[PDB]
């Protein structure tokens, strides 16, 4: 509802408060909090509006119960683009030492969450399920740049996978993510254009470069040039 | 380099020719993104100024 500067101060309090017992956080995960809570921290700049989200935030990656909860509760913001808010508040300096704290402690799990997620697994398990969903490891430029070679692992089967993809694929999302994966395999292993163009990939991008989404037309044409970039 | 055989002379032209053509292709694609980012961003780049 959008109420006034104390209501959402004693809201905040509230939540953060219900967050201290680890079934209580568990259990609202239903409700989704994290992405309203984000979006009223940056809205909002009153320092207790900031220091209880970031306190709530705290304890919901402290006291959740299940490792599975915690890495759930990291993606959510890091999809929400917590990571990026909280550098910035890194970078702006406070007085009172539990702000700093708190700040320091959740910039490490998001990283760490970060890296998790990054692991060369995830891709696999989310090429496997179709999960081209512009997640932090489809980012994640350690990942491409030491794990590519990976991507030619049962027999060129993950590079087979992406080609069927990107040729079967009607969603514009799933056709840029895989667009966007081919061009980050190319880009990080030039050995493998042989390989993609062995597989007709070119082909596919090329014919995609001109999709009807944008979206996907912007990855397509990025990837075009990552694959052409040299002979 | 260059062909040594007229079969490798014909293979390696006609590849040549249809990467240049899709060298051609992809450059006319850039340059119409650059020209589309590029107009988007003169469209208000005084207010962000």
């Amino acid at each position: 509802n959008k109420c006034g500067f104390q209501l959402q101060y004693q809201m905040i309090f509230s939540i953060w408060l219900l967050a201290f017992s680890p079934q209580m956080c568990e259990h609202l995960r239903r409700y989704n909090i994290i992405p309203v809570l984000s979006d009223i921290l940056q809205e909002s700049v009153k320092e207790k509006v900031t220091r209880i989200i970031l306190a709530a935030f705290r304890n919901f990656l402290e006291k959740s119960t299940e490792r599975e909860t915690r890495q759930e509760y990291a993606l959510a913001m890091i999809q929400c683009k917590v990571l990026k808010q909280l550098e910035n508040l890194e970078q702006q300096k406070y007085d009172d030492e539990d702000i700093s704290e708190d700040i320091k402690f959740l910039l490490e799990k998001l990283g760490e969450s970060v890296q998790d997620l990054s692991s060369f697994d995830e891709y696999s398990s989310e090429l496997k399920s179709g999960r081209l969903e512009w997640s932090p490891v489809h980012k994640s430029e350690k990942f491409w740049r030491e794990n590519a070679v990976r991507l030619n692992e049962k027999n060129y089967e993950l590079l087979k996978i992406l080609t069927k993809l990107l040729e079967v694929s009607d969603d514009p999302q799933v056709l840029a993510v895989a667009a966007h994966d081919v061009g980050e395999y190319v880009r990080h292993y030039p050995r493998g254009k042989r390989v993609f163009e062995q597989l007709g990939g070119k082909q596919l991008v090329m014919n995609h470069m001109h999709h009807e989404d944008q979206q996907v037309r912007y990855n397509a044409l990025l990837a075009v040039q990552k694959l052409m970039v040299h002979n | 380099p260059c062909p040594e055989t007229p079969q490798e002379r014909k293979e390696m032209a006609s590849g040549v020719n249809t990467r240049i053509d899709d060298l051609q292709m992809v450059l006319n694609q850039t340059e119409d993104h650059r020209q589309r980012v590029l107009q988007a961003a003169a469209k208000n780049i005084r207010v962000w100024f």
